[PDB]
RNA sequence: UGGCUCAGCGUGUGCCUACCCUACGCCGGCAGGCGCGGGUAACCCGUUGAACCCCAUUCGUGAUGGGGAUCGGGGAUUGCAAUUAUUCCCCAUGAACGAGGAAUUCCCAGUAAGUGCGGGUCAUAAGCUUGCGUUGAUUAAGUCCCUGCCCUUUGUACACACCGCC
């Protein structure tokens, strides 16, 4: 009836958005699907590699 | 949340108080004792010093400004 | 194995998720007999993040005007905290504080410019290490808060700042700022 | 001054063309005038290609397309940034810009 | 309230131009006073024993032992001259003020901030200023959104140049 908290690790760090910065946008893998893999903006300092909480599956996605 | 007017000195109903319930507890303090009895509080630390005497609470801390005691080992 | 104060031997702690798993500091890599140091760590992005958490806490809790060069007073307060927590719980007070750390850390948040619906307009999900940041911070200024007119201390406003957060009971300022802040960033998705 | 011997129009031995609304603000245009885009863009996301081959019942179901014939007149075209102010020497070559294939 | 225990800048006796920085000993409760010197200075002040903090006491969430505003009395130095109080000390009253609206300043590591100490101003002197020192974080390694700036393109009826013109 409701998705629960997954985690997914991002790859690859596409670049600044927001207009100030706040927010960077990456592109994620679920480690729980690998085939599995969208784009996702996070808020905060990112390297590639690491992995997130995740509280719903698809928000927003885009290209700059 | 106007005062606390607490009891600078103990009476008849928080003297026993203090000495069946207080030494029960692992979190003492004179803090946490003033929250609990309702009392001062310089005079909690004149009342733990006299209970350290009396041998019935062992010592953890004893800083100038944050001194902390405990009960002893149960069972 | 550190011996951190002389005790709580810093090999017994764990962090539940592998989101915080190489975002938290206790590993014995960073296991320091004291948390204090002149190490330079934030001194370049991605540096922060190998500071002993121990040594972020002892930085971050000291805040507002008459306490922001004083470290002494703060890691002696954090020692007296430490002690009362593995006093209150029985166990290692470093997993008093990872537990806090988690479950206070903010999973998602919310931020925008233009004209907002409540406060926020669009939902953005934070990064592991803005949730150890957050965490600390809302952990800090929860016994900051605390501790301003009322007889207790710091080390004990600390205490059940951590312990209320640790297990969950919606007493911890670092947990209820941390629900209000998802309450925002779900309405607004 | 005459900015352009085109006369920003097509018109060369008509005396009259018919108008065509635009589709953003819906104001008549002189229809060699406007600005024409032929979209054909994909039916799905570029992201949604994946979900959607799993839910398709038919193993090899190409994919359908968008074709769409958009009207702009140069104020709404601006507006949507598909076309620019080009210098005075710019301004002349009439070629389509590069399609960016590769 | 008592004990513990640490700095670096930098400065000192005068052409005019009178006026140095002070060790030590004695008197006074203190502010101060009286003699014995030293230094024209890595030679004396000065191992500049500063503040913060460190460790213990009392205070105990009250407009309180927070706060020292206002005001009274008294005593000292400087100067010909202290009233409109130069300054300091002592005894007294103890005001507002319980974290500050709309708005808004500074800032990316020895930073901010706490914190005292030199120099200048000086017969008398700092809440200023210029420098020095102790303690030492948070978030950020980005953007052109608000505020501006630089290059190119563009339109202008602007050229005192948009605070333009009309
Ligand atoms: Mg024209
Ligand atoms: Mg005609
Ligand atoms: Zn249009």
């Amino acid at each position: 009836r409701v998705q629960p908290i997954k985690l997914a690790r991002v790859t690859k760090v596409l670049g600044r958005t927001g207009s100030q910065g706040q927010c960077t946008q990456v592109r994620v893998e679920f480690m729980d699907d690998t085939s599995r893999s969208i784009i996702r903006n996070v808020k905060g300092p990112v390297r590639e590699g690491d992995v997130l909480t995740l509280l719903e599956s698809e928000r927003e996605a885009r290209r700059l | 949340r106007d005062k606390l007017n607490n009891l600078v000195l103990f009476d008849k109903a928080t003297y026993d108080k203090l000495c069946k319930e207080v030494p029960n507890y692992k979190l003492i303090t004179p803090a946490v004792v003033s929250e609990r009895l309702k009392i001062r509080g310089s005079l909690a630390r004149a009342a733990l010093q006299e209970l350290l005497s009396k041998g019935l609470i062992k010592l953890v801390s004893k800083h100038r400004a944050q001194v902390i005691y405990t009960r002893n080992t149960k069972g | 194995d550190i011996k951190l104060f002389g005790k709580w031997s810093t090999d017994d702690v764990q962090i539940n998720d592998i989101s915080l798993q190489d975002y938290i500091a206790v590993k014995e890599k960073y296991a320091k007999y004291l948390p204090h140091s002149a190490g330079r760590y934030a001194a370049k992005r991605f540096r922060k993040a190998q500071c002993p958490i121990v040594e972020r806490l002892t930085n971050s809790m000291m805040m507002h005007g008459r306490n922001n060069g004083k470290k002494l007073m703060t890691v002696r307060i954090v020692k007296h905290a430490f002690e009362i927590i593995h006093l209150l719980t029985g166990e290692n007070p470093l997993q008093v504080l990872v537990n806090a750390i988690i479950n206070s850390g903010p999973r998602e948040d919310s931020t925008r410019i233009g004209r907002a619906g409540t406060v926020r307009r669009q939902a953005v999900d934070v990064s592991p290490l803005r949730r150890v940041n957050q965490a600390i911070w809302l952990l800090c200024t929860g016994a900051r808060e605390a501790a301003f007119r009322n007889i207790k201390t710091i080390a004990e406003c600390l205490a059940d700042e951590l312990i209320n957060a640790a297990k969950g009971s919606s007493n911890s300022y670092a947990i209820k700022k941390k629900d209000e802040l998802e309450r925002v960033a779900k309405s607004n998705r | 001054t005459k900015k352009r011997r085109n006369n920003g129009r097509a018109k060369k031995g008509r005396g009259h063309v018919q108008p065509i609304r635009c589709t953003n603000c819906a104001r008549c245009v002189p229809k060699d005038k406007a600005i024409k885009k032929f979209v054909i863009r994909n039916i799905v996301e570029a992201a949604a290609v994946r979900d959607i081959s799993e839910a398709s019942v038919f193993d090899a179901y190409v994919l359908p397309k968008l074709y769409v014939k958009l009207h702009y007149c140069v104020s709404c075209a601006i507006h949507s940034k598909v076309v620019r102010n080009r210098s005075r020497e710019a301004r002349k070559d009439r070629t389509p810009p590069p399609r960016f294939r590769p």
